[PDB]
């Protein structure tokens, strides 16, 4: 029944937003939820975020 | 009383090709901290920076393919083109051409520099040819941006490749205020910025510039 068939392959980049689910090696699951500024992160006195 | 010594840059050590210390002072008590935070805040939010946005490589339809003779991908070497370093001094954006054919690294030194356009650090990697026959060719696109733009949310042919920009020269800002000696006097302040840009950007005039924007910014108070 078929006569021909044609197959396209796309690539995507999902690269990231809040609402993915990034766990741990501990059981420690966890949703993404914002993504800060660098400036607004916390940072040691070496200043380093 | 009711009046307050004003600040000022008494010397710029630069400690290292990308590693710079600023000094301000005299600060009266509760200055320091506010403006090195502030100073911090917009040192890392918004400096104008230079940047690559667009690849066109010679015999690629598409950044997934492989090309043969080199040994990364085409991805990799987009990536590695990402943190490429460069300052323009009057356009706002250039174009920049690398032409290489035989065996060894790929620096970013083989880049056909123009007058005006300069390279920073001259032994950046590219990519490896590994045949003595087998050369790239590609028209770099550089321009000049002021933070954070994905390829996504910008805005022809099938031979144009979008990279990221990542327009921020500053990447990591420290500071610290420590008790200075003026001629005689208690609790007068001295502040100290430490800097590690990626060596595009001037640390005075880096500081001059966020000094002006938020100062014309805090404008919008006065006479409100």
């Amino acid at each position: 029944g078929v006569l021909k068939i044609v197959k396209v392959y796309l690539a995507v980049k999902r690269r990231i937003q809040p609402g993915d689910k990034m766990a741990g090696r501990h059981g420690n699951k966890g949703v993404i939820s914002k993504i800060n500024p660098i400036e607004d992160m916390p940072y040691d006195e070496n200043g380093t975020p | 009383v009711t009046e307050f010594l004003k600040p000022r840059l008494v010397d710029i050590e630069q400690v290292s090709s990308t590693h710079a210390k600023v000094t301000l002072e005299p600060l009266e008590r509760g200055f320091g901290h506010t403006l090195g935070n502030a100073l911090r805040r917009i040192l890392l939010s918004s400096m104008p920076g230079c940047a690559v946005t667009e690849v066109e490589i010679d015999g690629v339809l598409h950044e997934y393919s492989t090309k043969e003779g080199v040994q990364e991908d085409i991805l990799e070497i987009l990536l590695n083109l990402k943190g490429l370093a460069v300052r323009v001094q009057g356009k706002d954006e250039v174009i920049l051409t690398l032409n290489k054919s035989g065996i060894g690294p790929v620096t970013a030194a083989d880049i056909t520099h123009d007058g005006d356009v300069e390279i920073v650090k001259p032994q950046h990697v590219i990519c490896h040819l590994t045949d003595e026959n087998a050369s790239i060719s590609m028209r770099i696109k550089v321009q000049r941006g002021r933070g954070y733009v994905p390829a996504s949310t910008r805005i022809r042919p099938i031979g144009r490749l979008l990279v990221d920009a990542c327009y921020s020269p500053v990447e990591r800002i420290a500071y610290n205020v420590e008790a200075a000696r003026v001629e005689q006097r208690t609790d007068l302040d001295k502040l100290v910025i430490e800097m590690e840009t990626n060596g595009t950007i001037d640390p005075e005039e880096a500081i001059r510039r966020a000094a002006t924007i938020l100062a014309e910014q805090l404008e919008a108070f006065v006479d409100l």
